[PDB]
């Protein structure tokens, strides 16, 4: 079902300059925010503290605060150590969290990327380089794997704290999590590349949660030339998708954009091409190009 | 299993002189450090390194540079010696896989003379035990005196029958300025050796007070009249 | 620089001329994370663009959503201009309500 | 700094137990360790503590650390005359070689001898070889004051240990008038 992600973006320009911004996602809803200039992690939901007590949370925050500055300096040193092997600028990405399951079952992970390539994970008890990782990493890993304190803290964040803290969120956010926002669909078109051909675009916007079916139709028959675009975010935590079909000019009459979604009950959104509403909405859209 | 060693133990420098001190280590240690001990401050890092020729600035790097020719070796350079400067320089090496694995050397003591002319060896005179002590306490104290030396770069030891002894020995932890007034004044130092009156009355037993003095090298030449104040041993022998 | 931004400019709601809407500019697939984004009403900088927090996806590629309140008309033009290192020149993409 | 050692100077009788203190603020606090430094020499490792509440003991030395409290104590049992050298509390901030060391300013220990039979007496050199005085066997309470004169020189109290014997004794010397020296002493003295 759900996946918890703590996301860390660390950027090092030279010896003097660096910053670490973090974001936190349960499923596809952002739960936390940690800007470099803030000393404290900020909730982005009312229910962000999950089920943890004020001091339970503080324990966690204070641990993370220490980690941040500690990690910064540690990287800086790792550079000093890899004297010509690697050099600023350096970009580091962390992805750490949980996969939740039925149970009281749960799987945990901590992945590190370096310059945008996945290189190092944590696994069981130690740090490990992954297949295809640059072989010069072998040393720093050894140097870091000597720190049994860091290892035991990480083991606790991954094995216990994470699956605990997120079960906490799943309750505290249940309402927000399972919410239905109804999609809102509108047709348009542009001229296709090919002469005497048109491209018809069916806009779907404002839906939640993510699964959505969008197809162009001639009656019951699904038009196979339908191309779904990528899921694009709205800022109000809803989604936008568009499906474009390509056809000969004049072939549009009788075509319809069928939408299926969990928010709609059994009632599929069917937009026929030259509909009473298409005609009118398109009129509200005219522009000078 | 082995040792970390700083050369030299003692060092004579003049105002504005360029000064170097080596440090060698056979622990296979990748990290090597140069600290400075200031009275009532504790160690402050000057320069470290992760191997040759990595040199990284510590909190006290201003006024110094360092260089790591090889794993085994780490040199620090004092760019301009301060006027009245007195400092101890300590060297430490460390494993990269054991934060703890840090081993220190025996330290380097720097004295900045002002000028060179002022440098003198000690004069060693061994004194015999007062006979009143023998009847009274049945024990015999010898007293040694190295006198008129500068700077306090000295190592006194007692030798009986050609072997060095430590039991029944005492040496002043503090040298005594002969002229407490004029900075750089020469120093005076006292040391004692107490043995059995029975051991001393025998004149087969051979007593000697050796003083190792650390002065000028053959490397810096010297253009004054009398004896060159080199690194030397001057002792006073008695039976 | 490692990667070139993919830029997509779209609106929150269906556009009705002279009725207030929200314009999204979603920048993706770029690397390094340092980037400069602005939104333009007729070549001019839109005073109060609001940014989402920077983030990345499973394939380690950064993304970020810029958005603003706007009111679409017949003749007003709206664009999203990005400055990134993997581009010698800034790349401006224009809103086109029809595609 | 971020490591405070107390007190600045300790004085204890030989054979007594002496307690040395160290408080810190360094973070994180991966480990604390103790160092002995003899006069004019290196730092010798005494004991290394790691755990949240740890106890370690090497030889005579025994040390405890409370992390919560950010505090450490070093105990020396049955202190000897050797124990004279200064003592250094050092906190390390990483469990990796990336991490470094934060140094305390140190504590001087001063071990005073237990003179079991004090026989205060001043003798005369003599003065060999061919070029022509000691004040000895006094007790702990007696402290020799150096002269207000430039002509005469008077060294501070020194303790020697004749090891085969079970014997220790304080020592001092003056030179430039033997019967009169270093006044500012017990009258029980011999001449
Ligand atoms: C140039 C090329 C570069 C190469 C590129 C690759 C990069 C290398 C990989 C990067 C990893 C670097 C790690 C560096 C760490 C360090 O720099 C930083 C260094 O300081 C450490 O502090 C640790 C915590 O205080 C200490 O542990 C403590 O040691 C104690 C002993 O003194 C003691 O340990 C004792 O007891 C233990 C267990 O019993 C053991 O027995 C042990 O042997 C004992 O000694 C404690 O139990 C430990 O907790 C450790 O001594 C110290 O050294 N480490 C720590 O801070 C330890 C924690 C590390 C955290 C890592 C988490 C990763 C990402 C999180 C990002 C998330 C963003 C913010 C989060 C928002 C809030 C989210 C809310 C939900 C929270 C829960 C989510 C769970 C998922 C994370
Ligand atoms: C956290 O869980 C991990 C694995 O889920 C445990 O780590 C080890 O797993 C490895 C496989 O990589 C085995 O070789 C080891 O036997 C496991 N370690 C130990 C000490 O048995 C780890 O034990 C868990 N950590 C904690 C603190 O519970
Ligand atoms: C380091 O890099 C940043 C570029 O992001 C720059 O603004 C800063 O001035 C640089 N400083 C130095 C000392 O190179
Ligand atoms: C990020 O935060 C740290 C501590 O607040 C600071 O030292 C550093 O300069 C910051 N980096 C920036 C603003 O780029």
């Amino acid at each position: 079902n759900y996946t918890f992600r703590c996301l860390q973006m660390s950027s090092f320009a030279n010896r003097s300059w660096s910053r670490t911004d973090s974001v936190v996602w349960l499923g596809d809803l952002q739960t936390h925010r940690w800007s470099n200039d803030s000393a404290t992690i900020s909730f982005t939901k009312p229910w962000s503290q999950g089920k943890l007590s004020n001091q339970q949370w503080e324990k966690l925050q204070h641990m993370f605060q220490v980690y941040r500055v500690s990690f910064t300096r540690d990287i800086q040193e790792l550079v000093k150590m890899m004297s010509p092997k690697e050099d600023y600028p350096i970009e580091i990405q962390l992805s750490a969290g949980c996969e939740m399951y039925p149970g009281n079952a749960s799987e945990s992970f901590l992945h590190v990327a370096f310059q945008g390539k996945y290189v190092v994970r944590f696994w069981g008890t130690s740090w490990q380089t992954v297949p295809g990782a640059p072989s010069w990493l072998d040393l720093p890993i050894k140097v870091l794997n000597a720190d049994q304190g860091t290892s035991a803290t990480v083991q606790m964040l991954l094995n216990d704290t994470c699956p605990l803290f997120v079960r906490g969120l799943l309750e505290a956010g249940k309402s927000d999590l399972e919410k239905q926002e109804k999609p809102v669909a509108w047709l348009s078109s542009v001229p296709s590349s090919a002469h005497g051909h048109r491209q018809l675009v069916c806009h779907v916007s404002g839906f939640y949660p993510k699964p959505v079916w969008v197809m162009w139709m001639r009656g019951d028959q699904e038009q196979q030339g339908t191309h779904r675009g990528d899921f694009l975010p709205n800022a109000d935590e809803t989604w936008y998708l568009q499906a474009t079909l390509d056809v000969e000019a004049g072939e549009e009459a009788g075509l319809a954009c069928r939408v299926k979604h969990s928010s709609l009950g059994g009632q599929d959104i069917i937009l026929y091409w030259g509909s009473l509403h298409h005609i009118l909405d398109a009129q509200k859209m005219v522009w000078n190009h | 299993g082995g040792i970390i060693t700083q050369t030299p133990k003692f060092l004579i420098g003049q105002e504005g002189q360029k000064l170097t001190l080596k440090c060698q280590q056979n622990f296979n240690h990748d990290t090597m450090y140069w600290y400075r001990q200031d009275s009532g401050k504790g160690l402050r890092l000057i320069y470290y390194s992760y191997g040759a020729g990595s040199t990284e600035k510590g909190d006290l790097s201003e006024g110094y540079d360092a260089s790591r020719e090889k794993k085994s070796s780490f040199s620090l350079t004092v760019t301009s010696a301060q006027k009245n400067e007195m400092a101890v320089f300590l060297c430490a090496s460390g494993s990269l896989l054991d934060v703890r694995e840090v081993f220190f050397g025996k330290g380097t003591r720097l004295t900045v003379v002002e000028d060179l002319k002022n440098v003198f060896p000690p004069e060693v005179a061994v004194f015999e035990p007062s006979e009143a002590e023998i009847s009274h306490t049945q024990k015999a104290t010898l007293v040694c005196l190295a006198t008129g030396f500068y700077p306090d770069h000295v190592e006194l030891s007692w030798w009986v029958n050609g072997k060095e002894v430590h039991s029944g020995v005492c040496t002043d932890p503090q040298p005594l300025k002969e002229q407490p007034a004029l900075n750089d004044s020469r120093y005076a130092l006292s040391s004692r050796l107490r043995v059995s009156a029975t051991f001393w009355q025998n004149p087969r037993n051979h007593f000697r007070c050796q003083v190792q003095f650390y002065g000028l090298s053959e490397n810096d030449e010297w253009t004054q009249d009398r004896a060159k104040p080199v690194t030397q041993i001057v002792s006073a022998e008695a039976w | 620089i490692q990667k070139t931004p993919q830029i997509q400019v779209y609106s929150r709601h269906p556009p009705e001329n002279g009725k207030p809407n929200i314009l999204n500019c979603y920048v993706t697939q770029f690397h390094p994370p340092h980037i400069e984004i602005q939104m333009l009403k007729n070549g001019k900088k839109i005073p109060k663009v609001e940014m989402s927090d920077m983030s990345f996806s499973k394939d380690w590629s950064f993304y970020i959503l810029a958005h603003t309140e706007f009111t679409p008309t017949e003749t007003d033009t709206y664009a999203c201009r990005v400055k990134h290192a993997s581009m010698a020149e800034p790349k401006t993409v224009y809103w086109d309500r029809d595609m | 700094t971020q490591v405070e050692q107390s007190p600045q100077s300790l004085v204890v009788r030989q054979g007594e137990n002496s307690v040395l203190q160290c408080n810190y603020s360094v973070t994180p606090d991966n480990h604390l360790r103790w160092f002995k430094q003899d006069t004019g020499k290196g730092l010798v490792s005494l004991t290394v503590l790691v755990d949240q509440k740890d106890k370690t003991s090497n030889g005579r030395y025994s040390a405890t650390l409370d992390k919560d409290a950010k505090h450490s104590t070093l105990h020396i049992t049955a202190t000897l005359l050797d124990d004279t050298a200064t003592y250094i509390c050092v906190v390390g901030d990483r469990g990796s070689a990336l991490g470094r060391l934060h140094f305390g300013a140190g504590t001087q220990l001063i071990v005073i001898p237990d003179i079991q039979n004090p026989d205060p007496a001043v003798y005369q050199l003599r003065d060999s070889k061919s070029s022509d005085c000691l004040f000895t066997d006094f007790d702990s309470q007696t402290n020799v004051s150096q002269s207000k004169d430039s002509d005469v020189y008077i060294t501070d109290k020194c303790v020697l240990d004749m090891r085969s014997m079970d014997f220790k004794s304080n020592s001092a010397v003056a030179w430039s008038a033997c019967a009169n020296a270093f006044n500012n002493i017990p009258e029980d003295t011999f001449f």
